[PDB]
């Protein structure tokens, strides 16, 4: 029952780091009396674990323990601050320690790192660890006094070594009964032992778990090449994120932005380097942004000759948008490395610059608050979570392989479906992300960080981000966006976008299909029966019905006026008409799709208990004009109901009339531009189309279920 | 692939009895 | 209830289902749902007799034949795990469930055909434990078991560090873990029970179609874990074979985890109501088979004569020569005299007695087969424990070396090998066989006509010293070179099987070690009587001793020897 308040965990760490705080924030958790060590001075070893160093901390050490070399009735703790987090209890470290006995315990580990010939001198152990490790010890005030008053050496000096040395001496380790912590009761390493530690969630707090030996760590030390295991540690031990209480340290240090001053100035960077679908969205979307156009300036970056136009079409709302706008066209013979590169230059040399957005063209941002939330989190670098529709792509990995390539994590399917809401930490992150300023001017001021390797520079860059020690967080609370599948795409159309069907299905919706379908589809009117049992709904808007208009003319070969017929198998149609079938424009495959997808379901419920394939083979445009051909006599149609579907205005550009039911003395006047009729087309309706005498019109009509 | 989990399942109530 | 799911399981029922009627739970409060299909012998003959014997007592009986058709069509053999017959495990499975659910039952215990249910106090102390989804621990003749401790990426085994602890019993208590098959017992008044499916997949189920990897995913889906715990000891069960075996090598697997319950328990009695083919027992191909076994030891008589007749051979047995009791008025008759020169190799005394009388025992049953004349005999122990497929294993090796055509004399079957070293020479072609060298423990050995007149004409009778240090010195293999000169021929040319076949029951300081010899008196005097060394035994184990690069792998392998699945 000794007293937790005689307890003093001392670390040292030079600077305050992302690292040093969360050793902070875990250590306040449990209650402990922490004692920082050197907070500002500068890092007098060297490198901090590539070859040797860390001969300073035993200096600072011995220069503290002048203080305490008398008090015998307190514990001292010595750890590493900037790769460590605790998951005890300072009762339970106690009890441990009491129950070990001894007045110095080390931690225990398999390697020997500085000196291999010492390895046949250390008593033997059959099964728990058998070197030791000074990333962590703890003993009584005296007893550590003694230990480090007999330092002597350079300041450059390695640190292990001389702890190796003083322990290998049989009667000085009796004399000062030291030991080691050999089962890892204490003192968890994650070198060499990457496989013998599970998670084991609780209630309300996660600890680790030691399934080789049943023992419970108290402290955590990630040391050696194991910083990106401790970091994935580090995101649930000890209150991090807990079954029944959401994040932990995930919704505060929130700026609010108030002050009525302006909101911070930005850099927004928009990159094009592929021929991506939808890009007018795009650039269109880009001024609904819910930010003040007096402070975001722009940089975009296009790579492509293709998409020369629509950035030139676009240029002038840009132009008046912003404040300031520069352009870098695809003539300057610029590699992506080198334009992310510059992008990074102008805004970290301009002192202005306090945030930067970079933001690829393959990422729809669906949320327009995305950037005033990502502002708002304030940490250094901060991503949202985009995922692709329908599949478990995103823009983040979850862990790194040996080859520095992509390797599947634990929980990578939880936090992609949104089952875990929080800020992660993930070592690579790409396509959207916030960099605060003061990083890029104060910590990386190196200015080649994408290109100068072989490698591509997203690895690069987050390779250089890591290397510094700086976390990348990713934030999946709210709904960001979804990304855009750009591996295939043919350019080689007047207007390829309609062809994206099957690669992205929800923009592609969006954009074509009349954006009343829905309400219709769901029943609250719209819908029409002009006459008995044929039906009026929007399908198409004018985009759709105008860019297949022009698609088709451009075509030319207007078939069709002969009474014989090459495309049918049969080779006689009963009435002629000028046509062209989809098959000749190879638009076939993507009018079945439609077709499947969208009619399917309405005239479905719109005629209960018929079940439907929307399997079609005759699907046409006609040609409506008083020169070459008048309308049609009085006929029936060959399939169990019609599509006959508008795709320009009435007296605007022709002007004629629709369809007259000989059997109901019905006559359809004004057809609306997307709208679509659906009536049976075998008995019961014995229909002809009216004449047009100015201009041309033309019709799109599909007869599905043969 | 790293951190093998052992998750809160805490026992889960009893059914109503039949009647 | 209690759900079994028999297919080619004549052998096995039986035992199995005498096992399971004495379970210590009442038979008013049972149910049943015998369930079989598919099969090539009679087990649905079986099963119905057994049936119509105890539908009586039982609450309610459940019975669904399907004798035709008796394979599926796409399909090698009776091993091959083809994808339908995955799917009619499956159907099977969620139809016991969906029975045991519209029935009002609590608890459901999926017993399949092989595994024999030995603690009566199983399913008693399996409700006690107030969990979902609990398996209990059933030992094998390897490292197999049914429960995993691991999946990699998409279902597969992985051998998690804290697997043998568990196994070996270094630890005690219920263990959560990813997987639990054969066995095992669902609570069906637990509340997100409602939720376990064992046929349909769940909508997110995106790995291999194995079937006890979609009830692992369908536990974890709906927030369940599957323990296992082995506080005691409950039964056995057999390792699985490959994919292209047949019925008869899964007898032989049943037959031996029989062998191997006998070793510390009383023998796993039969049912009442059904009863065993009794079977015909050969003689190897042989012409004898000895036992040497003491009138006074009758506990070791009774296992050995038990596993000779499951293993369908005889035996020709020999009784002893006690020595405890011999004195030295008939020890001097016959002219025994003890060998010049000699002492104890691990410790220095003289000589005891049992060794005394094993060597006459020994020397007896050569000098018998030197007079009848055998071609060929096998001679055998009191404390024994075959390895699996012994007797096919057997023939086909003693086939093998008879046909090739060579000079041997003493093919050793068990022994100890202390010489650690680089490998032993292998004979060409052959196979399974290697060349002698050191080694004690004359468990069993074939002694051949040329051979043994051999070692009689050696004439041992002057010279006396233990049979196991007597061999090796006759085949030029001892170390010392004195009691070599001490002899004149050494013409005997001594085989082994690097695959070795019997291991002797019970190691020395271990639980029921009794040694008629070696904790004896002086073959001399009548007050030194040496006891059983405890710290000094020197006689442990050869096995832990071999974990070294003993290699031995340019011997070519019989076509047997290789088992098991997903476990090790
Ligand atoms: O048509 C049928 C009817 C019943 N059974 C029963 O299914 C069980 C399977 O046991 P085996 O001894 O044939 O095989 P395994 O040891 O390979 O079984 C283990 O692995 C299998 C493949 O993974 C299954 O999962 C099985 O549940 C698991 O115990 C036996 O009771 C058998 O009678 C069938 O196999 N097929
Ligand atoms: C077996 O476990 C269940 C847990 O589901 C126990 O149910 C508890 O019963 C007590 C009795 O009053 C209730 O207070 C608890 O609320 C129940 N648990 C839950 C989660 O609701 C059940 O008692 C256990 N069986 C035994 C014999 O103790
Ligand atoms: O730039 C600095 C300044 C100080 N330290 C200190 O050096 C110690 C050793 O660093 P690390 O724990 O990263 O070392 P490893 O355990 O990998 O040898 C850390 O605890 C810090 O206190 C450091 O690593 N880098
Ligand atoms: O008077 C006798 C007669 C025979 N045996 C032999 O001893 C063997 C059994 O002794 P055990 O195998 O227990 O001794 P171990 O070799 O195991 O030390 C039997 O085969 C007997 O033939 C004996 O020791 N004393
Ligand atoms: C320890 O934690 C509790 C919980 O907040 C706190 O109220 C208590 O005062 C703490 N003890 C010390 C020494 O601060
Ligand atoms: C969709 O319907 C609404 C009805 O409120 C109408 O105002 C709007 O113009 C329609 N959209 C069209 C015709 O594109
Ligand atoms: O022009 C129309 O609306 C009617 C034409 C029609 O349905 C047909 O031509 O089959
Ligand atoms: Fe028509
Ligand atoms: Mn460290
Ligand atoms: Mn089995
Ligand atoms: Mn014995």
């Amino acid at each position: 029952p000794v007293n937790p308040e005689k307890l003093l965990v001392i670390t040292v760490a030079t600077a305050e780091t992302e690292g040093y705080l969360r050793f902070l924030r875990s250590a306040e958790f449990f209650n402990y009396t922490v004692r920082t060590l050197g907070l500002g001075e500068e890092w007098r070893g060297g490198d901090v674990a590539r070859t040797v160093g860390g001969g300073q901390k035993v200096r600072w050490l011995k220069k503290e323990m002048e203080k305490y070399a008398d008090r015998e009735d307190m514990i001292i703790m010595f750890v590493d601050s900037y790769d460590v987090i605790l998951a005890g209890s300072p009762t339970e470290l106690l009890k441990k320690f009491v129950q070990s006995g001894s007045r110095l315990l080390f931690s225990a580990e398999s390697f020997c790192w500085p000196e291999w010939g010492l390895a046949e001198q250390y008593p033997e152990v059959g099964t728990g660890k058998r070197f030791l490790n000074s990333g962590g010890f703890i003993g009584f005030a005296t007893t550590i006094h003694q230990i480090v008053r007999q330092w002597k050496y350079k300041d450059d000096d390695d640190d292990q070594l001389f702890y190796t040395r003083l322990y290998l001496d049989p009667g000085l380790r009796e004399k000062l009964s030291l030991n080691l912590d050999h089962k890892s009761r204490i003192f968890q390493n994650l070198n060499g032992a990457l496989d013998e530690v599970v998670l084991k969630f609780d209630r309300n707090r996660v600890r680790i778990r030691n399934v080789a030996y049943d023992t419970l760590p108290i402290v955590v030390h990630g040391n050696g090449p194991t910083k990106l295991q401790l970091n994935y540690l580090g995101n649930y031990v000890p209150n991090g994120w807990t079954p029944e209480g959401g994040c932990g340290f995930c919704n505060q240090d929130r700026r609010t932005l108030p002050g009525g001053q302006p909101p911070p100035r930005v850099f927004l960077a928009v990159f094009v380097e592929q021929p991506t679908p939808f890009l007018p969205r795009f650039l269109q979307r880009l001024l609904l942004l819910d930010y003040p156009p007096d402070r975001v300036t722009l940089f975009l970056h296009n790579n492509e000759v293709f998409h020369e136009p629509h950035i030139a079409d676009s240029w002038p709302q840009l132009q008046d948008h912003f404040s300031a706008v520069k352009l870098v066209g695809p003539e300057e013979a610029l590699s992506p490395g080198e334009a992310r590169d510059m992008a990074m230059d102008l805004c970290r040399q301009d002192p202005e610059c306090e945030f930067y957005f970079s933001l690829d063209a393959d990422a729809v941002l669906t949320n327009l608050q995305t950037l005033r939330i990502l502002i708002e989190e304030n940490r250094k670098v901060i991503a949202p979570m985009l995922s692709r529709h329908g599949k478990l792509w995103s823009n983040f990995w979850g862990a790194l392989s040996p080859d520095e390539y992509y390797a599947r994590s634990e929980d990578y399917v939880e936090l992609v479906q949104r089952k875990r809401v929080g800020v992660w930490n993930v070592p690579y992150i790409s396509q959207a992300y916030v960099i605060r300023g003061d990083t890029l001017r104060m910590e990386l001021p190196q200015r080649d960080v994408f290109s100068g390797s072989d490698t591509d520079p997203d690895m690069a860059f987050c390779k250089s981000f890591r290397d510094k020690g700086i976390f990348l967080h990713l934030s999946n609370q709210h709904e960001f966006g979804r990304l855009l599948a750009t591996s295939r795409y043919d350019t080689e159309h007047l207007h390829p976008d309609l062809w994206q069907i099957f690669d992205n299905p929800v923009d592609w919706k969006e954009q074509y299909i009349h954006e009343n379908y829905s309400r219709a589809l769901e029943g609250e009117g719209i819908v029409e029966q002009p006459c008995p049992d044929v039906y009026w709904f929007p399908l198409l808007s004018e985009q759709m019905c105008d860019e297949l208009v022009a698609e088709m003319e451009h075509y030319g070969q207007w078939s069709g006026g002969r009474h014989e017929d090459s495309r049918l198998a049969g080779g006689y149609e009963n009435v002629p008409t000028v046509d062209i079938h989809m098959k000749q424009v190879g638009y076939e495959d993507q009018w079945l799709q439609l077709l499947r997808t969208y009619v399917g379901p309405m005239t479905e419920s719109l005629f209960p208990g018929y079940h439907t394939k929307a399997r079609a083979v005759m699907n046409f445009v006609v040609r409506y004009r008083p020169d070459e051909q008048p309308s049609l006599r009085p006929h029936h149609d060959s399939s169990t109901f019609t599509l006959n579907v508008a795709l320009n205005h009435k007296g605007l550009d022709y002007e004629g009339g629709g369809c007259r039911f000989l059997r109901y003395d019905c006559v359809i006047s004004s057809p609306r531009k997307g709208w679509a009729l659906l009536h049976p087309g075998r008995l019961t309706h014995y229909h002809e189309g009216l004449p047009t005498t100015w201009g041309t019109r033309y019709i799109m009509v599909s007869f599905v279920d043969p | 692939a790293y951190f093998p989990e052992e998750r809160w399942s805490p026992e889960s109530p009893l059914q109503a009895p039949r009647v | 209830l209690i759900a079994l799911l028999a297919r080619n399981a004549a052998h096995a029922l039986p035992t199995t289902l005498g096992a399971l009627e004495r379970l210590r739970h009442p038979r008013e409060r049972t149910a049943l749902w015998v369930a079989t299909d598919h099969n090539m012998d009679n087990t649905s003959t079986v099963l119905r007799e057994w049936l119509v014997a105890v539908k009586s007592l039982y609450h309610s009986v459940e019975w669904r034949p399907a004798e035709e058709p008796r394979s599926y069509p796409d399909e090698e053999g009776p091993k091959h795990w083809s994808d339908s017959r995955y799917e009619h495990v499956m159907k099977l499975r969620q139809a016991a469930l969906k029975s045991a659910r519209d029935m009002w039952a609590d608890y459901i215990l999926f017993v399949d055909a092989d595994n024999l249910i030995l603690n009566p106090d199983t399913l008693s102390l399996l409700i006690a434990e107030n969990k979902t989804v609990v398996a209990p621990m059933l030992d094998s003749r390897a490292a197999y078991s049914n429960f995993w401790c691991g999946m990699t990426s998409q279902g597969y085994y992985k051998r998690t560090p804290a697997y043998i602890p568990i196994r070996k019993r270094d630890r005690r208590g219920c263990f959560a873990v990813p997987m639990v098959h054969s066995t095992f017992l669902i609570d069906l008044r637990k509340a997100a029970s409602r939720n376990l499916a064992f046929y349909p997949p769940h909508p997110d189920y995106t790995w291999s179609f194995d079937d006890i990897i979609v009830f692992a995913f369908s536990c974890k889906q709906a927030e369940v874990q599957m323990y296992v715990c082995n506080k005691e000891e409950y039964g056995f069960l057999p390792v699985p074979l490959r994919a292209h075996s047949t019925l008869q090598d899964e007898a032989e697997s049943f037959m031996h985890v029989q062998l191997e319950v006998m070793v510390k328990h009383p023998p796993a009695e039969p049912s009442r109501f059904i009863s065993a083919p009794t079977k015909t027992p050969d003689k190897m191909g042989f012409d004898e088979v000895f036992m040497i076994n003491l009138r006074r030891r009758q506990d070791r008589r009774e296992r050995m004569l038990r596993a000779l007749q499951a293993q369908e051979i005889e035996c020709r047995l020999v009784e002893a020569v006690d020595g405890k009791a011999m004195n030295t008025s008939q020890v001097e008759a016959l002219g025994i005299q003890m060998l010049p020169g000699y002492r104890d190799p691990y410790h220095g005394r003289p000589l005891t007695k049992g060794e005394l009388g094993c060597f006459l025992s020994h020397y007896n049953i050569w000098k018998e087969v030197v007079d009848r004349g055998l071609q060929k005999s096998l001679v055998f122990e009191d404390d024994l424990r075959f390895e699996i497929f012994f007797k096919r294993r057997l023939m086909n090796l003693m086939r093998d070396v008879e046909r090739e055509g060579l000079d041997w004399d003493l093919i050793y079957v068990g022994r100890k090998r202390m010489q650690v070293e680089h490998p032993e020479k292998a004979v060409p072609r052959v196979r399974n066989l290697v060349e002698a060298d050191y080694s004690y423990w004359t468990l069993a050995y074939v002694i051949s006509l040329q051979g043994a007149r051999k070692l009689l004409a050696a004439e041992p009778l002057s010279k006396m010293l233990p049979v196991d240090e007597f061999l090796p010195v006759m085949f030029d293999k001892h170390p010392v070179s004195e009691y070599k000169a001490h002899f004149s021929l050494r013409n005997l040319h001594a085989f082994s099987v690097e695959p070795l076949l019997i291991y002797p029951t019970h190691y020395t300081g271990d639980d029921g070690y009794v040694s008629d010899t070696e904790t004896s008196v002086v073959w001399n005097n009548e007050h030194v009587k040496t006891d059983w060394d405890r710290a000094k035994s020197q006689k442990m184990r050869e096995q832990q001793a071999l974990s070294r690069e003993a290699k031995n792998s340019d011997v070519l392998q019989s076509p047997l020897d290789s088992a098991a699945r997903d476990e090790l």
